RNA sequence: GGAUGACCCCAGGCGGUAGGGGAGCGUUCCCGAUGCCGAUGAAGGCCGACCCGCGAGGGCGGCUGGAGGUAAGGGAAGUGCGAAUGCCGGCAUGAGUAACGAUAAAGAGGGUGAGAAUCCCUCUCGCCGUAAGCCCAAGGGUUCCUACGCAAUGGUCGUCAG
RNA sequence: GUGGAGCCUGGGAGUGAGGGCGCGAGCGAUAACGUCCGCGUCCGAGCGCGGGAACAACCGAGACCGCCAGCUAAGGCCCCC
RNA sequence: GCUGGGGCUAGGAGUGAAAAGCUAACCGAGCCCGGAGAUAGCUGGUUCUCCCCGAAAUGACUUUAGGGUCAGCCUCAGGCG
RNA sequence: CGUGAGGGAAAGGUGAAAAGAACCCCGGGAGGGGAGUGAAAUAGAGCCUGAAACCGUGGGCUUACAAGCAGUCACGGCCCC
RNA sequence: AGAUGGUAAGGGCCCACGGUGGAUGCCUCGGCACCCGAGCCGAUGAAGGACGUGGCUACCUGCGAUAAGCCAGGGGG
């Protein structure tokens, strides 16, 4: 049956991008933990 | 059905005792009267091709 | 059970066994003689020489029955007019089986040869 | 500072495994189960140790009374007489005495008799 | 005089290949060499190549006569285990291991 | 008894769960140590039917190992495992057992190759055909084409392959 | 009456589901491997030893270690034994 | 009526032709991280050796009754004798 | 691994020195046997030490009329010192 | 009529040697604690990244189309 994984490139972006994150107090607060973290990735790779 | 299971592990004894009927029959193997090679009987010799004094088959 | 009763069934049903002894026909007057598994051979032999039989015939009844397995007017043409008469004076027998030493490998089937007689 | 276990408990289980060796599948194989058996077999050897003493004592007397009655009499008059003779032999000497030297106890049975 | 030859990380589990080993343990070179032909053993295939391996050490480097060579020694070892994944029913996965052989064919003469 | 813990003599006590008390063994670390043991072999490992200790243990001997170890007397603790449906890992049992994923289906001949039911070619047979054919868009991201390969991936095989 | 008696002052507890049996009662049905008290006992903790065929609490008896020595207890002495 | 694409509404909140249905395969109150080693009068588990002693499962009170405080019973030190 | 916030591993050691095994042999290869290096190669790269579970080969004793928590006590047979 | 042996398909105990596996000891390119030193960067575009950059270059490091680097001072030999 349809399962809950259904992959959009511009709702990925959208969603979880880097702009949609540097938008809201929270997500800026994503990005500060992930770098403190020392991701390789701040946000979802995604190819446009 | 509600799903047999093993009670107890079966011990190193019992596992071999069971195998007690596993070995192998060596293979019956007679000569060729014609190239003297074995082979099994009642089979064309795959070494010179003959069966029966004829040659029947290309080695 | 299977009291008294005759014909393997060499794991197909009808039309598929069926099909396969009349390939092997084909296969089997066409070159003379074929490997295949020992069962397969042993159980070959009955429909090939029933056909061959009735090429000796010679007939045109007889050409529209082989007609129904064999369906290649010039495999039959040779049946007739090449394969059939060398056996007029043979009361049957006109095919033999022959077992080969080595078996598969990748299933380990016993082999054996199937061949017109001389 | 640190103290890991180290090399001590592979040395007990060593300690515990070779005194089960001979003993049947895991039993000589696991530690686990070595100790178990051989908590067992302390205690049996503990009982039996108390138990070859009338094993052995049942035995001689059963001996001895063999020897008796071939003389006429059995082992509870023969005691009795020995006890009114005052013969202290021992049971575990009254049988080596019944087989190795039937001369020597037929003697004591006479006087086992007499002291009747 | 003895010469061997081991083959070792043969993809083939050793339950296998020993059913096949046995049947050749103690027995002249020339009747292993018979055995293992009509062998009907994926193991047969195996065996011969490090039958043949040890019988070539015997004669070109231990000097020994190809015509009196036995089997004097043979057995099979475990190795390594390849692990994989068996996907079953209701998301489980399981684990298969596909196993490793150690074999070895150990030579001696037979004199007289 | 002798002088006090030397050892001897006589006598009595000495089942034990919760639990109280006492005396010891071993582990890591510090002073002892600018020392001492050590390649004529450290630690660790594997044996021992030997010695000492009630015991926990400590010696000694042989093999392994190949660069550390550490006394008498004291000091300090991440200090002793058999169980926690404990944790991590390794390996067993079930077992050569169930299974190898639609019952559309196969047979032969000829190539290739160390090796072929499984790769290539040919003939015969079967299946789909509002599809199991063709063309887009999502999504996937070199999977495309050719050469050279078969350890692993392929539910078998493999010379073939996403 | 010198006993792992007793008293005094302190340190540390554990226990605060008991159970069977005997005797004395209540409850129950002059029932329950029942329930609730009293006196004692044993098991608990003596599932260590002998007897009771086997069997925590019935009978015998309180196991520091060793002995191929002796006497007994309950219970036994036709064979198993 | 079904359906593609683009959007909006969420945790005591959304959405619901109402089943406490659904809100990323467990929703009478989502998930992640944090408070956090919450709390657990409950269950489990608790590691070397030898030596001496050695209980209790009762009473009173208890939102107490399978938990406790005091007493009783065990142990150690000093004192009395 | 998870749409995401977020969760989050495993995995060190040849030898003093690569001197990391020319060349030959069996094999398609892998692997091995010789040769060679080294104080040492069961230090050979799947490399220091190399315990245990687990699997196997060889040898000693033993087992197909026997009743079991697998031991313990006694005696006898066989094998070894 | 009597009695007593060798059998091992296989199993068990012990011994030897292996395989598997990676405990233990030794080791340390790492970590932990305390103490001391030191303490802001950014529109002159930071922190942190993307894509690039080598004769042959997968990755890491370095660097930025002047791209494992350009200029000058100092050190060093
Ligand atoms: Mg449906
Ligand atoms: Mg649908
Ligand atoms: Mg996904
Ligand atoms: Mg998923
Ligand atoms: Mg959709
Ligand atoms: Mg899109
Ligand atoms: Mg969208
Ligand atoms: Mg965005
Ligand atoms: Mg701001
Ligand atoms: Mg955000
Ligand atoms: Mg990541
Ligand atoms: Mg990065
Ligand atoms: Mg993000
Ligand atoms: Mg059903
Ligand atoms: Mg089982
Ligand atoms: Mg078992
Ligand atoms: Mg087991
Ligand atoms: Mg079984
Ligand atoms: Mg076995
Ligand atoms: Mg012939
Ligand atoms: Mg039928
Ligand atoms: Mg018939
Ligand atoms: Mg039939
Ligand atoms: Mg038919
Ligand atoms: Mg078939
Ligand atoms: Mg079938
Ligand atoms: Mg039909
Ligand atoms: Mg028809
Ligand atoms: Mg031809
Ligand atoms: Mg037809
Ligand atoms: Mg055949
Ligand atoms: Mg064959
Ligand atoms: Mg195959
Ligand atoms: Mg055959
Ligand atoms: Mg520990
Ligand atoms: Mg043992
Ligand atoms: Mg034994
Ligand atoms: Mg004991
Ligand atoms: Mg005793
Ligand atoms: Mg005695
Ligand atoms: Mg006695
Ligand atoms: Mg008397
Ligand atoms: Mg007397
Ligand atoms: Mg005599
Ligand atoms: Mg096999
Ligand atoms: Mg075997
Ligand atoms: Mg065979
Ligand atoms: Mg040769
Ligand atoms: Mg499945
Ligand atoms: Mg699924
Ligand atoms: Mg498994
Ligand atoms: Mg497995
Ligand atoms: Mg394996
Ligand atoms: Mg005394
Ligand atoms: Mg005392
Ligand atoms: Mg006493
Ligand atoms: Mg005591
Ligand atoms: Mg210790
Ligand atoms: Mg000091
Ligand atoms: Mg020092
Ligand atoms: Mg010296
Ligand atoms: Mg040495
Ligand atoms: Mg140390
Ligand atoms: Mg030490
Ligand atoms: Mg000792
Ligand atoms: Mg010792
Ligand atoms: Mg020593
Ligand atoms: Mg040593
Ligand atoms: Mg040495
Ligand atoms: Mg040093
Ligand atoms: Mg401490
Ligand atoms: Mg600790
Ligand atoms: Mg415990
Ligand atoms: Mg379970
Ligand atoms: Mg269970
Ligand atoms: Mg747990
Ligand atoms: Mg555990
Ligand atoms: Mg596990
Ligand atoms: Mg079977
Ligand atoms: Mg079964
Ligand atoms: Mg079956
Ligand atoms: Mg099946
Ligand atoms: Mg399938
Ligand atoms: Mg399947
Ligand atoms: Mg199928
Ligand atoms: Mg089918
Ligand atoms: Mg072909
Ligand atoms: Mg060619
Ligand atoms: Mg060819
Ligand atoms: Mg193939
Ligand atoms: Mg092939
Ligand atoms: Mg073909
Ligand atoms: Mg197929
Ligand atoms: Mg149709
Ligand atoms: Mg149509
Ligand atoms: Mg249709
Ligand atoms: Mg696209
Ligand atoms: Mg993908
Ligand atoms: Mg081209
Ligand atoms: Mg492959
Ligand atoms: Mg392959
Ligand atoms: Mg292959
Ligand atoms: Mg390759
Ligand atoms: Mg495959
Ligand atoms: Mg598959
Ligand atoms: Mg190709
Ligand atoms: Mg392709
Ligand atoms: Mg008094
Ligand atoms: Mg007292
Ligand atoms: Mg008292
Ligand atoms: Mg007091
Ligand atoms: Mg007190
Ligand atoms: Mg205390
Ligand atoms: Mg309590
Ligand atoms: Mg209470
Ligand atoms: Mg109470
Ligand atoms: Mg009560
Ligand atoms: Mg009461
Ligand atoms: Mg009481
Ligand atoms: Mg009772
Ligand atoms: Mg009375
Ligand atoms: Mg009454
Ligand atoms: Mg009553
Ligand atoms: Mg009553
Ligand atoms: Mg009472
Ligand atoms: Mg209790
Ligand atoms: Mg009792
Ligand atoms: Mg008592
Ligand atoms: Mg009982
Ligand atoms: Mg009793
Ligand atoms: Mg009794
Ligand atoms: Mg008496
Ligand atoms: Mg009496
Ligand atoms: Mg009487
Ligand atoms: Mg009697
Ligand atoms: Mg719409
Ligand atoms: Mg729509
Ligand atoms: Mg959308
Ligand atoms: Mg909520
Ligand atoms: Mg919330
Ligand atoms: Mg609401
Ligand atoms: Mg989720
Ligand atoms: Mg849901
Ligand atoms: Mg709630
Ligand atoms: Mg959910
Ligand atoms: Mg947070
Ligand atoms: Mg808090
Ligand atoms: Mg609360
Ligand atoms: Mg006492
Ligand atoms: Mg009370
Ligand atoms: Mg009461
Ligand atoms: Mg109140
Ligand atoms: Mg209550
Ligand atoms: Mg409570
Ligand atoms: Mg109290
Ligand atoms: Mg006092
Ligand atoms: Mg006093
Ligand atoms: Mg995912
Ligand atoms: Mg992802
Ligand atoms: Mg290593
Ligand atoms: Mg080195
Ligand atoms: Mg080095
Ligand atoms: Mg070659
Ligand atoms: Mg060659
Ligand atoms: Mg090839
Ligand atoms: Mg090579
Ligand atoms: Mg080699
Ligand atoms: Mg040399
Ligand atoms: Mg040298
Ligand atoms: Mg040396
Ligand atoms: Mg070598
Ligand atoms: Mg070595
Ligand atoms: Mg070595
Ligand atoms: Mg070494
Ligand atoms: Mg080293
Ligand atoms: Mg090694
Ligand atoms: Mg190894
Ligand atoms: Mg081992
Ligand atoms: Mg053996
Ligand atoms: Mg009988
Ligand atoms: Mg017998
Ligand atoms: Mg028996
Ligand atoms: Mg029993
Ligand atoms: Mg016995
Ligand atoms: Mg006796
Ligand atoms: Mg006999
Ligand atoms: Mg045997
Ligand atoms: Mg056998
Ligand atoms: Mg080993
Ligand atoms: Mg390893
Ligand atoms: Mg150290
Ligand atoms: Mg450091
Ligand atoms: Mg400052
Ligand atoms: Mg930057
Ligand atoms: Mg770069
Ligand atoms: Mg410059
Ligand atoms: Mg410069
Ligand atoms: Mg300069
Ligand atoms: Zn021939």
């Amino acid at each position: 049956m349809k399962r809950t994984w259904q992959p959009n490139r511009r709702k990925r972006a959208k969603t979880h991008g880097f702009r949609a994150r540097m938008r809201t107090p929270g997500g800026r607060k994503v990005l500060k933990r992930r770098r403190q973290k020392g991701r390789w990735r701040l946000t979802p790779a995604v190819r446009k | 059905a509600k799903h047999p299971v093993p009670k107890k592990k079966t011990s190193k004894a019992r596992r071999d005792a069971r195998r007690s009927h596993h070995a192998l029959t060596p293979p019956t193997l007679v000569p060729c009267p014609e190239c003297k090679a074995m082979k099994p009987p009642h089979t064309v010799c795959p070494e010179c091709g003959y069966y029966a004094g004829r040659k029947v088959l290309e080695v | 059970m299977r009291h008294l009763k005759s014909g393997r069934k060499l794991n197909r049903h009808s039309s598929h066994r069926l099909a396969l002894y009349r390939n092997q026909a084909k296969s089997l007057l066409t070159h003379g003689r074929i490997t295949t598994t020992v069962p397969k051979a042993k159980e070959l032999r009955g429909f090939v020489d029933h056909l061959i039989h009735l090429a000796k015939r010679g007939d045109l009844h007889a050409r529209r029955l082989v007609l129904r397995d064999l369906q290649d007017v010039k495999l039959v043409r040779k049946l007739f007019d090449e394969i059939a008469p060398r056996y007029r004076d043979r009361q049957g027998g006109y095919t033999r089986v022959l077992k080969l030493a080595e078996r598969r490998r990748g299933d380990g089937a016993p082999l054996a040869l199937v061949e017109l007689v001389e | 500072p640190r103290a890991k276990t180290g090399v001590v408990r592979r040395r007990k289980h060593k300690k515990i495994l070779k005194l089960a060796k001979g003993y049947w599948g895991l039993r000589s194989k696991s530690f686990r189960k070595a100790r178990e058996t051989l908590f067992a077999a302390g205690n049996y050897a503990y009982a039996h140790r108390k138990r070859r003493k009338r094993d052995f004592r049942r035995l001689w007397i059963v001996r001895i009374n063999a020897a008796c009655r071939q003389h006429g009499l059995n082992y509870s008059t023969f005691i009795h007489g020995l006890k009114k003779a005052g013969i202290e032999v021992d049971r575990k000497n009254l049988a080596d005495l019944a087989v190795r030297e039937p001369q020597v106890f037929a003697e004591l049975v006479e006087r086992a008799k007499a002291a009747q | 005089m003895e010469a061997k030859a081991i083959a070792r990380y043969v993809r083939i589990s050793p339950r296998k290949v020993r059913l096949v080993v046995d049947l050749i343990r103690g027995k002249s070179l020339e009747e292993a060499r018979n055995i293992l032909r009509y062998t009907n053993k994926r193991g047969a295939y195996f065996v011969a190549k490090v039958l043949e391996s040890a019988a070539a050490n015997a004669v070109n480097n231990h000097d020994m006569l190809e015509d009196r060579l036995y089997v004097k020694a043979a057995y099979v070892d475990e190795g390594p285990a390849l692990k994989r994944v068996l996907p079953r029913a209701r998301g489980r996965a399981d684990i298969i291991k596909k196993r490793t052989s150690h074999i070895t064919v150990i030579l001696g003469e037979k004199h007289g």
